[PDB]
């Protein structure tokens, strides 16, 4: 992991959904194809709906 | 003309013209780049999606003293026109595009003087993510 | 077959076909630009633009791709890959949501006086200015402007 | 097979083999091609935009006289 949380450094703020938080979590497993370890890693988005227009 | 092709052959000969190479003569020398956008037509703004369609010419030059020749030894020619793909180009793009195209869409010929200067002029068919204000 | 094998290692012996084919630097390459229209694919009155499916009929004379039929057992005229020659680059100028240039890139068709025949398809979505005035009574003026991209009119000029 | 790997190579061996060249023989002959559409299904056939989508089989049958 480069850096747990996601840059946003140049984001581009969309107007509907506001990032409450973003982190790579590094998860290491098996597949029943193959038998050998693989690593990865899953950011998880989570994203605030704005609610002004739908309200 | 076989000077004409003779010419190209010489300036885009691989051996001694590498266009993945920045035509930089000094370590700290850099190439400057001259940029201008002729706004052929406004295709559309989707205010739904937020996005602005535009048709835009992209006026390029820079530089590139690898290309240079003397007119007198090509039978008196000034400008030669050669393919943007084998020359060393500004990877110049579209950085806040809104659906993942950056570059041009023709990558037409580059008119090259004969004293390494380059003229550039693709069109491209842009798609920009804009902030519409609806108040 | 085995005379157009010897034709074409002939031919392309010594081609380059990123140089404008004219012996003399002081010639126009001169080029038949003409379409002919496959179909009106659709014409999006909400979007402003107009989908047709033409073909570009383009021909002009390349002083290099020149033989003598009685060399080659009377080959008069071959079918050769339009990427290996030098063609014109005819661009859509009113472009919007497409392609600029052609993009399939048929055979192009060679004679041996030098001529070439090039009709490549192509769908071209270009931009018209829409009038519903007399809606749905209209009568659309739709236009397509072709032309050189890159070459002057001193150097191809189009016929 | 080795046998097999040394046909394949022969027969498109790019010094005697142009594929950009019609195999006519015997002069200013034509190559005959068969045609035969295999339907194999019918996907859909839009009504509102007038386009029919078909899965077809092309088989397309003539003779190269240079893969002998
Ligand atoms: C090219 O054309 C010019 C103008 O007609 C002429 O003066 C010149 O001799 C020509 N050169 C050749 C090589 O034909
Ligand atoms: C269609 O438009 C072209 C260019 O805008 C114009 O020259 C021509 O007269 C128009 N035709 C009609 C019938 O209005
Ligand atoms: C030199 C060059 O690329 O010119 C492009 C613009 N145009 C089509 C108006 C001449
Ligand atoms: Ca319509």
């Amino acid at each position: 992991n480069m850096h747990s949380r996601v840059d946003q450094l140049d984001f581009w703020e969309s107007g509907e959904w506001v990032i409450v938080d973003a982190v790579g979590t590094y998860n290491t497993r098996k597949y029943e194809c193959c038998a050998e370890i693989y690593p990865d890693i899953t950011y998880a988005f989570v994203i605030r709906r704005l609610p002004l227009f739908y309200t | 003309t076989d000077t004409e092709e003779r010419l190209v052959e010489h300036l885009l000969d691989p051996s001694r013209y590498n266009k993945l190479i920045r035509p930089a003569t000094n370590g700290s020398e850099l190439v400057t780049v001259q940029l201008m956008v002729s706004l052929a037509q406004l295709i559309s703004v989707h205010e739904r999606e937020q996005i602005m369609t535009t048709n835009v010419w992209l006026t390029q030059e820079w530089e590139d003293y690898r290309l240079t020749w003397k007119p007198e030894e090509f039978d008196n020619m000034k400008k030669v026109r050669l393919p943007s793909k084998h020359i060393w180009l500004p990877d110049v793009v579209l950085y806040n595009n809104a659906d993942g195209m950056y570059e041009v869409s023709f990558y037409s010929n580059a008119v090259v003087s004969y004293d390494g200067s380059i003229f550039w002029l693709p069109p491209a068919i842009y798609k920009s993510a804009c902030k519409i204000e609806v108040k | 077959a085995h005379a157009e094998e010897r034709l074409l290692k002939k031919l392309f012996s010594g081609y380059n076909k990123w140089s404008r084919p004219v012996a003399n630097i002081s010639d126009v390459v001169l080029v038949r630009f003409g379409l002919s229209i496959a179909q009106l694919i659709d014409v999006d009155e909400k979007n402003q633009m107009m989908t047709t499916n033409v073909w570009v009929k383009q021909e002009w004379h390349d002083y290099k791709l020149r033989w003598d039929p009685a060399d080659y057992e009377n080959v008069t005229s071959i079918r050769i890959p339009s990427e290996l020659i030098w063609r014109p680059d005819i661009v859509l100028y009113n472009n919007a949501d497409g392609d600029f240039a052609v993009t399939h890139l048929t055979k192009a068709h060679l004679f041996h006086d030098g001529r070439v025949q090039w009709t490549p398809p192509a769908i071209y979505k270009s931009s018209c200015s829409i009038d519903v005035t007399f809606f749905p009574f209209d009568q659309q003026n739709c236009t397509m402007k072709f032309g050189s991209w890159t070459y002057d009119k001193a150097k191809i000029d189009l016929v």
